[PDB]
RNA sequence: GACAAUGGUAGGAGAGCGUUCUAAGGGCGUUGAAGCAUGAUCGUAAGGACAUGUGGAGCGCUUAGAAGUGAGAAUGCCGGUG
RNA sequence: AAGCAGUAAAUGUGGAGCCGUAGCGAAAGCGAGUCUGAAUAGGGCGUUUAGUAUUUGGUCGUAGACCCGAAACCAGGUGAU
RNA sequence: AGGACGACAUUAGACGAAUCAUCUGGAAAGAUGAAUCAAAGAAGGUAAUAAUCCUGUAGUCGAAAAUGUUGUCUCUCUUGAGUGGAUCCUGAGUACGACGGAGCACGUGAAAUUCCGUCGGAAUCUGGGAGGACCAUCUCCUAAGGCUAAAUACUCUCUAGUGACCGAUAGUGAACCAGUACCGUGAGGGAAAGGUGAAAAGCACCCCGGAAGGGGAGUGAAAUAGAACCUGAAACCGUGUGCU
């Protein structure tokens, strides 16, 4: 699917429990967002999660 | 493979010397205005399992 | 002699055989009565609770734990020391290489039941305090 | 001449434990290698063939059920094995009983070294012959002997072997036992 | 040698017959093995022999060992035949 | 016991260990006595110490567990001639 | 990290000891006599049951060429420790915390050690972590970069060999020209079928019949051994008859 650019962030997957520990498969997906980042051959516009554009970046 | 010890046997009961096992008294948790002084006294002190008992579970208890 | 053996009297049986024949008295239902949960290829109820009223490990209270650093000791009755000749002083090793204690769990104690009768020199981690005054009516000493 | 120590070779002989002995020796020896198919390992199956109840026949749900022609071993065998073990104490006093036994019988005989240069089977064709020997004989020695065991290797009956590889199984079988002076007091000092 | 006892299901105890294979000993076989057919034989039972025909090459006995160990009935499976 | 050696032999070496020789008590811990309790005062369990390794037989537990048998339930595909 | 340097192993093979006569027999390996070999008495065949008839076994010998492994010689590579201490370096959105999960034998529990998604977010040798909440003193260690052989698991396959394993309803579903007749639109399911004789010597010829099939006569030790071929049983189907 989608996956992070800079670092490797993807969705992963666990349990959803009730509160009576009634379990049910979910997913837990990472806080990708579309930001056009300036790579030499052209800028191009890729997903990059919200943990790596604090603190360094080319936007 | 090795048979499996019953772990809520093994923590209600202890072997003798003759192999013969010290149980506890039920009755002893809780509404004590209801039972007697004698009643509630009397019912502080250990007794052995009966024959029976270890007629049934005895294979639960092979290794304690 | 190979072509003459015979296995000492009273060694060996023959296995019994079920649901061969009637003469057995074992051929028909094989000694396992008529229908019921115990007469079924399977079988009968786990051993102690069945499924039925409460079980008698679930009608008695818990009780007592397990102290982490329980310390057991390698215990030594005076009756076990006269397999030593006068003098010969005793030790944690001369005592399992003698051959009276084999696995020294936490160190030894000597305990006093019997007579002691000779004059040695005892020393052991711990002593009982009727073990003592055995060793020391004697004669002999005894370092901790 | 005559080499023998009577705590090795005057045991009263123990039957009980040389009958456990030579039966461990057999049990042993088999290597166990037989299976058979069941339910789970015959090809097929998976489908009931006759829809239970609606049709005349009895009611069915494999080919390869333990009654059909075909299919379904019920307690075939398996490989398992059939060694098992004893006191070493037990095992010590089964060889000492059955040397007991070839003393008693008038079996055993000790003789001086054995002398072969190059191997030759006429040479202790001969030998055994000049000590009148019974057919069934074993030739036991100090070491392994590449000239005594080259030779007698194919004679019928004739059985070469060690002081240190003495069966309880193969002392009972033979007949005679010509020990050297060298094996004699080794197998007095191994057991004993 | 005298006295008594001996019906039996479920099931509990004992002693046994027979089948295939293995070890060791001792045997039989083209002057005819096993199998298979008949017989008016023996044993308290399971079962064991012998004679004749056939057949056409293997097979018992003793003492121990190990089991895919003995079937009239499962609207049992397969084959044959009413 | 595993390991090592050796004919996948059967046979030596190996003693980490494991059961027993002492129990009692929730435990600290005392020791043929201990735990309770103010206290042997009495009572409970002991001092009953011959056990241990291998193996034939009976029974039980974990494995489908004496044999045959559902109405179904889940997963992956094959089907609109 | 690239190359050059003689011994072994695999892939065909060769040599390989020692027996003759009589009886029964269609046939000798069997029985009866004598005799030999053996580092070879494993096994199979041979007209029956062979250490000495054949193929073999114990032992020894062999390789144009391809491959594998291996020893030495080259071919490379390549300055190793001890002191001194000013000061500088020692893996950061990392460690860790809160919320939601998972994983640890350990079910959120007093839960340490370890991972994930979202937010917040350290120190720099007086540093940083662990010793089952947590704190202090002691002891052990130095995360947030990476590589690595042996001991270990399994067998489509090749080379030898073993079995108190089956012996054609058994053993592979398949000893047969089987995953095939077939059966289904399809995915897929699935059988049943062994044996003449030592050697085809597998019936020249005559007779009845259109042929099939016989009856002879020949082959054979045997033809109720004639290819619907070892043996040939029970149910079932007949023909004759002793008593009723």
């Amino acid at each position: 699917g989608k996956q992070c650019f800079v670092t490797g962030r993807k969705a992963s997957t666990g349990n959803r429990r009730s509160h009576a520990l009634n379990s049910t498969k979910r997913r837990w997906n990472a806080n990708l967002q579309k930001v056009r980042i300036l790579v030499d051959g052209k800028p191009k516009k890729v997903w990059v999660s919200a943990r790596a554009l604090k603190s360094g970046k080319v936007t | 493979p090795k048979m499996k010890t019953h772990r809520g046997a093994a923590k209600r009961v202890k072997r003798t010397a003759s192999g013969q096992l010290k149980r506890s008294r039920a009755f002893t948790s809780h509404l004590f205005a209801n039972k007697s002084t004698k009643q509630k006294r009397q019912l502080r002190k250990a007794r052995l399992v009966s024959k029976s008992d270890m007629k049934r579970v005895k294979q639960l208890l092979a290794y304690k | 002699k190979l072509h003459e053996l015979k296995p000492a009297e009273g060694s060996r049986k023959e296995r019994n055989r079920v649901g061969r024949g009637v003469a057995t008295g074992n051929g028909k239902t094989s000694g396992r009565g008529h229908k019921g949960q115990k007469a079924r290829s399977g079988g009968g109820v786990r051993p102690g609770f069945e499924g039925g009223q409460l079980p008698l490990f679930r009608r008695l209270p818990k009780r007592g734990f397990t102290n982490i650093n329980r310390k057991e000791y390698a215990i030594v009755n005076l009756d076990q020391l006269n397999k030593f000749e006068d003098g010969t002083e005793v030790t944690p090793a001369l005592l399992v290489e003698s051959g009276v204690v084999k696995n020294e769990k936490s160190g030894i104690k000597i305990l006093g039941n019997g007579s002691l009768d000779k004059k040695l020199t005892v020393k052991a981690h711990k002593f009982s305090a009727s073990a003592a005054e055995a060793i020391d009516a004697k004669g002999g000493a005894h370092e901790v | 001449s005559i080499e023998l120590s009577d705590a090795v070779f005057g045991i009263e002989p123990n039957n009980s434990v040389l009958f456990e002995a030579i039966n461990l020796q057999r049990a042993s020896l088999r290597q166990g290698t037989h299976a058979v198919k069941n339910r789970s390992a015959v090809s097929g199956g998976g489908r009931k063939p006759w829809k239970q109840k609606g049709t005349g026949r009895a009611r069915q749900g494999t080919i390869r059920a333990p009654q059909w022609r075909g299919g379904g071993i019920v307690f075939g065998p398996t490989p398992r094995s059939y060694a098992y073990k004893m006191p070493k104490k037990m095992r010590r006093l089964a060889l000492r009983s059955a040397l007991s036994f070839k003393v008693q019988e008038n079996g055993l005989t000790v003789v001086d070294a054995f002398n072969f240069e190059a191997p030759k089977t006429k040479e202790f064709k001969n030998v055994l012959s000049t000590l009148e020997q019974p057919k069934k004989v074993l030739v036991v020695t100090e070491n392994e002997d590449v000239n005594v065991e080259l030779s007698a290797r194919n004679i019928p009956g004739v059985q070469v072997t060690t002081a240190q590889g003495l069966n309880v199984l193969d002392i009972t079988n033979a007949d005679s036992l010509v020990i050297t002076e060298a094996a004699a007091k080794k197998v007095e000092e191994v057991l004993g």
